[PDB]
């Protein structure tokens, strides 16, 4: 995350971190329930074997609430292609259930029609992760969040060098230096409605980070609600 | 602005229009309150709530 703020105690409890053999985060995820994590399909090629960490806000210390979970089942969208980044979604079933607590809680899955009419029409959403804090830099040791305006679909298509499919949406800023970045992929985009946060996107891709005239591109969760529901059953 | 377009039908969460009236509902882990509008958590860690 470029710009934005630290996630303070209990503020981003649905954040999950995918960690490789070396115990380093390489992608984010969203806690959906005690057994399930939402992530980006493209993250599944960035590590041969990986686990999921929850409850972490600082990769340098032990806060007492961190928990590592092994993955039992990886459910990747079969239509995902590296070429277009379309269908950039995957669900992970964990071997053991997540114990909810301070800094560990699921984000709500909304209903489609309502999410599209009421959540996606809000001014902003919130993106979070342990990703780079500058286009060129190392992964953040601290969990960060950033308020990102929803971007008009027309403006986003005009701004993009590549096709923005109906499974994608844009959020962020035209010129202001704030955006998601490398390592934030797969992480949560949530939208607040009456103090309840609903998952609305998956950090997917961007032409660099916080570039002028470019926005962050997210998987449109509302397009996959049935698929997610089936994957969880 | 009418029904669900009028301040979300006064629903805490999901708003649907059945017939010509508002029907509220909630995400899993919540129960619809007796007033048929508010959503009440069933446990200490309901989805979408910061743990503050
Ligand atoms: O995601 C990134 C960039 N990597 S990043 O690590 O800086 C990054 C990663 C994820 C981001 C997510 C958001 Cl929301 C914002 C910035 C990001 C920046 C570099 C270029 N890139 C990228 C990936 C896939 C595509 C495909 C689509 C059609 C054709 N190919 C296009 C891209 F530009
Ligand atoms: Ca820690
Ligand atoms: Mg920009």
């Amino acid at each position: 995350i470029v710009g934005g703020q630290e996630c303070k105690d209990g503020e981003c409890p649905w954040q999950a971190l995918l960690i490789n053999e070396e115990n380093e985060g390489f992608c984010g995820g969203t806690i959906l329930s005690e057994f399930y994590i939402l992530t980006a399909a493209h993250c599944l090629y960035q590590a041969k074997r990986f686990k999921v960490r929850v409850g972490d806000r600082n990769t340098e210390q032990e806060e007492g609430g961190e928990a590592v979970h092994e993955v039992e089942v990886v459910i990747k969208h079969n239509r995902f292609t590296k070429e277009t980044y379309d269908f950039d979604i995957a669900v992970l079933r964990l071997k053991t259930p997540i114990t909810f607590r301070m800094n560990v809680a699921p984000a709500c899955l909304p209903e489609r029609d309502w999410a599209e009419s009421t959540l996606m029409t809000q001014k902003t959403g919130i993106v979070s992760g342990f990703g780079r804090t500058h286009e060129k830099g190392r992964q953040s040791t601290r969990l960060k969040m950033l308020e990102v305006p929803y971007v008009d679909r027309n403006s986003c298509k005009l701004s993009s060098s590549f096709i923005i499919t109906q499974n994608m949406f844009c959020a962020g800023y035209d010129t202001k230096q704030e955006d998601a970045c490398q390592g934030d992929s797969g992480g949560p985009h949530v939208t607040r409605f009456k103090d309840t946060y609903f998952v609305t996107g998956i950090v997917s891709w961007g032409e660099g980070c916080a570039r002028k005239g470019k926005y962050g591109i997210y998987t449109k969760v509302t397009a996959f609600l049935k698929w997610i529901d089936r994957s969880m059953k | 602005r009418k029904l669900c377009s009028l301040d979300n039908g006064d629903c805490d969460q999901f708003c649907h229009e059945e017939q010509n009236s508002v029907v509220c509902s909630c995400a899993r882990g919540y129960t619809l309150a007796d007033n048929g509008k508010a959503c009440i958590p069933t446990g200490p860690y309901p989805c979408g709530k910061q743990t503050l």
